[PDB]
């Protein structure tokens, strides 16, 4: 009753056997701006359907010598169905999401995933190697899309800050013994209600393998990680023209 | 001690009201009603 699950939102559904339990970020799931709370006075678009379906998005491969990855949202589905075109025509954007990562392997292989969430993921560089030089990180590495981008050092998450204390925010374990796949429900967070989708990114998804992956040789080696997302009571506003950047 | 008529017949537009906050915007939706315009003024 806790094993076996299914998350049907918009007009597309994930059933999962082998799953754990869904975490709500922060105890509380995401809601609609309330009253109190808005500034713009134009009168949002909710499209409801259209946009709160799981986009599944790309399949990292996992070896026994990977660092970790991460995704930057919501700019990886601003380039992505109905949810990339009204992110692109309006210039205000407020969602939160339901983040289901699956990875399957089978009851001989073994190895730990964290999957967690952190808001302003904020990514810092190596500061030129010796640590005198202000160097910038790009903006793929900023903002890598759907693709998502590896972790350089994973041990500091790019950021200076460590992984072992990664688990204060809204996270769960993908172990192969016992599960295959992680729903993180993530409400919106954010200072001001309404923001930008195409500049302001509002959190990182982190999928390192903590303990990495192990398996004799004669099993399959092709052990891929597909993330699926959700954006759950998502509105828009301040219509103007497409832009892409 | 008169007899006439014409001597003995011989204020603001706006009033203050209190307005601590800005107001408020209520609920409109769209129009298409003929006669009344609110946007075409006299400047
Ligand atoms: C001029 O001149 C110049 C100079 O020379 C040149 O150049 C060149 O070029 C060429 C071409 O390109 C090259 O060659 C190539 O190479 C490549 C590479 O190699 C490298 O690298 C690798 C990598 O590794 C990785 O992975 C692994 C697993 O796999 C792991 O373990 C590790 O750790 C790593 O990891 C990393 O990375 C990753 C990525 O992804 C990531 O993720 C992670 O994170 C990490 O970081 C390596 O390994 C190698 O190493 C080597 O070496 C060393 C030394 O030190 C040793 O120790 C080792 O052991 C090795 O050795 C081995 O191996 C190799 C291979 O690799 C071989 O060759 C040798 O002999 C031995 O055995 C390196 O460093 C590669 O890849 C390639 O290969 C390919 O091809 C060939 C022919 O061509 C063949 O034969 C093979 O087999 C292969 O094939 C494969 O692949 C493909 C593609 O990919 C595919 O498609 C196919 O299908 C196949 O697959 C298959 O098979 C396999 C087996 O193998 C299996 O497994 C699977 O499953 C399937 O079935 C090539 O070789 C070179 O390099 C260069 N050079 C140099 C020096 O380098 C030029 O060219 C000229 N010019 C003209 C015009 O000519």
């Amino acid at each position: 009753s806790d094993r076996v699950a299914q998350l049907t939102i918009g007009n597309s559904t994930i059933t999962t056997q082998e799953a754990a339990n869904i975490i709500v970020g922060y105890g509380e799931w995401p809601s609609y701006c309330s009253d109190d709370d808005a500034t713009a006075v134009d009168k949002p678009t909710r499209p409801d359907v259209s946009v709160n379906r799981f986009y599944t998005l790309d399949t990292k491969l996992w070896e026994k010598s990977s660092k970790g990855w991460y995704w930057k949202f919501p700019d990886v589905l601003t380039e992505t169905g109905v949810f990339g075109q009204n992110a692109q025509f309006h210039y205000l954007y407020r969602s939160g999401f339901c983040i289901h990562v699956q990875c399957n392997a089978s009851k001989f292989h073994q190895g730990a995933l964290l999957v967690a969430i952190l808001p302003e993921y904020v990514i810092g560089t190596v500061a030129g190697g010796t640590g005198t030089e202000d160097s910038h990180p790009p903006y793929i590495q900023t903002q890598p899309g759907a693709d998502g981008f590896e972790l350089q050092h994973p041990y500091v998450l790019d950021a200076g800050i460590p992984i072992s204390q990664l688990t204060v925010c809204p996270h769960q374990w993908i172990n192969l013994r016992t599960n295959n796949c992680a729903t993180i429900i993530v409400p919106y967070m954010n200072t001001l209600p309404f923001d930008s989708a195409l500049n302001h990114c509002n959190f990182g998804l982190l999928v390192v393998p903590i303990s990495p992956l192990d398996f004799d040789q004669g099993a399959t080696p092709v052990i891929p990680i597909t993330i699926t997302l959700a954006p759950m009571c998502s509105e828009f506003a301040g219509l103007r023209q497409a832009v892409t950047q | 001690g008169d007899r006439v008529a014409d001597m003995i017949e011989s204020r603001a537009l706006t009033q203050a009201l209190p307005a601590p906050t800005g107001q408020n915007t209520q609920v409109s939706s769209h129009r298409l009603d003929t006669g009344e315009v609110p946007a075409l003024q006299a400047a």
